[PDB]
């Protein structure tokens, strides 16, 4: 497709893709199982105040990719930026 | 003259025998089921060296090839290009990039590239140096490739500097060059006269303009021809004016990755087969000698293969496509049965790549072999969490310190100052109980005309009513204040913009600091979802960003109807599945809260899919709530399954006796006041501080009036397909965004929205 109509197209998309964003239920659970399995994503970056969504990503993981995260033998980095900042900066101590 | 290579093909064989030889054990190299065996980094060289060396036989090249040194070799893997594996038919080409008189010795700098199924793979870099005295000036040269330098034109001066070089020629002179991007793809050949001279210097390439599409169009060339120069002036103004496309930033310090003892083999002749290097100085003893080399030294190419086999381990955590580039400078010769030392240090970043330089020392601490390496990070994708604990003084510790942290609230304090007569900044540092926004001046009626201009849609009795938020602010009013209990940083629209500002102000960090890959997918919970969009694509500006946030803020407050004492009937409740039940499932709850909604007539849905039979969060008239709660109360106590008996005992009847015991929870439920207080069940916990029941179909007349609100804001001209395209997860779908048909007619299903079904059908229209 054309640039100056496909680019018209993704901002009409993402404009509704907002628009209704609180319109319905997040779909976070499909959400993780897209970025986790579907793109075997082995480092999740949280950023926030609080780890919450880092949480969620290690009860996931425990939950449903015990035996996927062997079956590829990829190791996963559920890093959140408030606690875990230290390794995201690469900045430790001596 | 660009010199071709014969087709080599990869096979199998030549890759484990080349593998064990340099002691390079990376999984990635062992043949596996289900599992294509990748080639090796190293093993480019072999593939390129017919090539490759043939650059420095031709006759006006001439030298002593004993007396031939290795200075540094150099392997760059093609930005998107996949490294190489087995059965792949890897085509070879070289050129001469320079060659140099320099006083002592003659350096030939030889640029091989590597093209598999057409396309081009990666770049093989080799500086070999011919020790003796050379004065053939005329034959020398020097056909550099300039890195692109790109130009932001932000004022009129900038345009009078361009335009008053002869070099600088447009193809229409009256272009308009205000709020451009121009990139400079120069490649300048210098013809020699003397050591410290040039005799002809010719940069020339086009010179394009970012379009608002994000595809470079050429608007014209440089055309620079000198004779007798000192330097070239294209790239000297480039370098004083433009950018790299991409910065190296150090670490505020080197990290010691590790210290590993690598080992020179006793024989030069497995690595010298396998790398088609027969080299005799390296084999055999009495070249050597005459040679005057201190013996057969162990291959250079191998010293390198013998550690970038290392950083593959230690820095790329034994991943081959991590490693992009490698460098290394052969400084001293090593003997065969060295105790080698490497020192690995991580250095910086460029564009969400690691840097790792090295030294490598012998037994005498001497630097036998320097390089560096850049090592993409682990395929890394980015998550921004929703609303939440908004402590007063979130991202303060990073706004003292970072710059890009400084800019980022500063810019959205001046819009929010300018536009709604109030600092964020004030409101995060402080947490004000009480905001009085004063509309007096010329400054303060503009300040009045954006408060009167934020309208919502809501329901009025099945009927669609455009109410005005701040409906008190009209033309009379002189000032208008924000009433919280405790703080104003707890209100709803000074949450969201203070949380999504702290987010945007952290990855603005992360990217000053050059710790952002380029391909990161990003998803963000809710909320979120806004500052990702901001943080990865830039599609809304700060001043975009916070004023829409606010916005949405504000139509969340007032979305629902509350009483004087500002309480709606409504709430939010956190399911966790795994408390009633083991066997209770997602689908259970689903057919539970689909129930209770239809028979009760109460709103009530599920909000948030948070955690698989873990968390849910269910929002809705805060009674149904109440009902729900005790019907998960009763469930675990009587211990009673709805998903085994809807099959294994009766058909249709589990739902009529679900039906009687939401009778039991509706008519206790229905008792209590309006404004309730919902209790603590066994597997639902009340969300304080929220009201608004978000997310649900309730806020369907909401759309309207905020779609229109994005429109206005989010401007076409910034949405950038490519940087959103197979990254960005919207919660509305929960795929990856793509501009397909197929997602459309998805969006359509989940959003009755007429704006997309007129794009599904003039799908075709749109296609040519």
């Amino acid at each position: 497709m054309k640039p100056e109509v496909e680019q018209e197209l993704a901002h009409i998309l993402l404009t509704e893709l907002l628009a209704y964003q609180f319109a319905s239920p997040v779909r976070w659970i499909e959400t993780q199982d897209v970025f986790l399995k579907d793109f075997n994503t082995e480092r999740v970056v949280e950023i926030g105040p609080s780890p919450t969504l880092a949480g969620m990503a290690q009860r996931t993981l425990k939950n449903k990719y015990e035996s996927y995260d062997a079956a590829l033998s990829l190791h996963r980095e559920i890093l959140c930026y408030s606690k875990d900042a230290k390794e995201i900066y690469y900045t430790p101590d001596p | 003259d660009v010199i071709k290579g014969k087709d080599f093909e990869i096979t199998a064989k030549e890759v484990y025998d080349f593998t064990h030889a340099v002691g390079n054990n990376c999984e990635d190299f062992v043949s596996r089921p289900d599992r294509t065996m990748l080639a090796p980094m190293d093993f480019a060289i072999v593939v390129g060296w017919r090539a490759i060396i043939k650059a420095i036989f031709p006759n006006t090249v001439d030298g002593d090839l004993l007396k031939l040194v290795h200075l540094s070799n150099g392997y760059k893997m093609i930005p998107g290009a996949k490294p190489l594996q087995v059965g792949d038919v890897v085509s070879t080409t070289a050129v001469i990039e320079s060659v140099v008189n320099q006083p002592t010795g003659k350096i030939v700098d030889v640029v091989g590239t590597l093209s598999r199924n057409g396309k081009p793979v990666m770049e093989v870099t080799s500086s070999f140096f011919y020790r003796g005295n050379y004065t053939d000036f005329e034959n020398t040269f020097q056909k550099t490739v300039e890195p692109v330098y790109q130009m932001h034109i932000k004022t009129s001066k900038d345009i009078a500097v361009l335009r008053s070089k002869e070099w600088f020629q447009l193809d229409d002179e009256d272009f308009d060059l205000l709020n451009k991007t121009l990139t400079f793809e120069t490649e300048t050949e210098v013809t020699f006269k003397n050591a410290n001279i040039f005799s002809s210097v010719k940069c020339f390439g086009p010179i394009k303009v970012e379009l608002p599409t994000k595809e470079t169009v050429e608007i014209g060339i440089v055309d620079y021809e000198a004779g007798a120069s000192h330097g070239n002036p294209v790239v000297d103004f480039l370098k004083r004016n433009g950018s790299t496309l991409e910065q190296k930033v150090n670490l505020e310090n080197p990290i010691p990755i590790a210290v590993l003892d690598s080992y020179t083999p006793s024989t030069n002749e497995p690595y010298a087969r396998v790398s088609g290097d027969l080299n005799p100085i390296h084999v055999s003893r009495h070249f050597a000698s005459y040679a005057n080399l201190p013996g057969t030294i162990t291959h250079g190419m191998f010293s390198s293969a013998s550690v970038r086999a290392l950083i593959e381990n230690w820095a790329a955590d034994s991943v081959s496509s991590r490693v992009r580039g490698y460098t290394c400078q052969f400084v001293d010769m090593v003997l065969p049965n060295t105790a080698l030392k490497t020192s690995i240090q991580h250095v910086g970043m460029i564009n969400g790549r690691k840097l790792i330089k090295f030294e490598t020392r012998n037994e005498d601490d001497v630097v036998v072999l320097t390089g560096e390496a850049e090592i993409e990070q682990p395929v890394t994708t980015f998550v921004f969490t929703g609303q939440g604990s908004q402590e007063q003084g979130m991202g303060m510790d990073l706004y003292k310190t970072s710059k890009a942290a400084q800019d980022v609230w500063n810019r959205a304090d001046n819009h929010f100052k300018d536009t709604y007569g109030f600092s964020i900044l004030d409101i995060v540092i402080n947490n004000p109980v009480n905001l009085t926004i004063h509309f007096g001046g010329e400054k303060g009626k503009r300040i009045r005309e954006n408060y009167s201009a934020m309208i919502f849609e809501t329901i009025v009795d099945g009927k669609l009513k455009t109410e005005k938020i701040f409906k008190e602010i009209n033309e009379h009013s002189t000032s208008y204040t924000f009433r919280s209990e405790k703080g104003l940083l707890s209100a709803t629209q000074f949450t969201q913009p203070a949380l999504t500002l702290m987010e945007k102000a952290a990855f603005e960090d992360l990217k000053s600091k050059g710790l952002i890959p380029a391909d990161a997918t990003f998803a963000g919970h809710s909320l979120g979802e806004y500052a990702a969009l901001a943080s990865l694509a830039d599609v809304m500006s700060i001043e975009s960003l916070v004023e829409v946030v606010f916005y949405r803020g504000m139509t969340m407050q007032v979305a629902v109807p509350r009483d004087e004492l500002g309480r709606s009937n409504y709430g939010m409740i956190a399911i966790n599945p795994g408390r009633v039940a083991a066997s209770f499932s997602q689908e259970a709850l689903q057919y539970v809260v689909e129930r209770v909604g239809k028979r009760t007539g109460w709103l009530v849905e599920i909000v948030n899919y948070n955690v698989e039979n873990q968390q849910y969060v269910a929002a809705g008239d805060l009674r149904a709530l109440d009902t729900v709660t005790n019907v998960l109360n009763f469930i675990k106590l009587q211990k009673i399954d709805i998903i085994e008996l809807q099959k294994s005992l009766s058909l249709e009847e589990v739902e009529g006796h679900l039906f009687e015991i939401i009778d039991e929870a509706s008519k206790k439920s229905a008792v209590k006041p309006r404004p309730l207080k919902l209790e603590r069940g066994f597997a639902c916990i009340p969300l304080v501080g929220i009201s608004v029941p978000f997310h649900s179909t309730y806020l369907m007349n909401g759309v309207k009036p905020f779609k229109s609100f994005l429109k206005k804001n989010i401007i076409k001209e910034n949405v950038k397909v490519a940087r959103l395209a197979g990254k960005y997860i919207p919660n509305l779908t929960a795929k990856p965004f793509q501009v397909t048909k197929e997602y459309f007619q998805d969006v359509y299903d989940l959003t009755g929205s007429e704006p997309i079904k007129e794009i599904i059908d003039n799908w075709e229209k749109y296609e040519q």
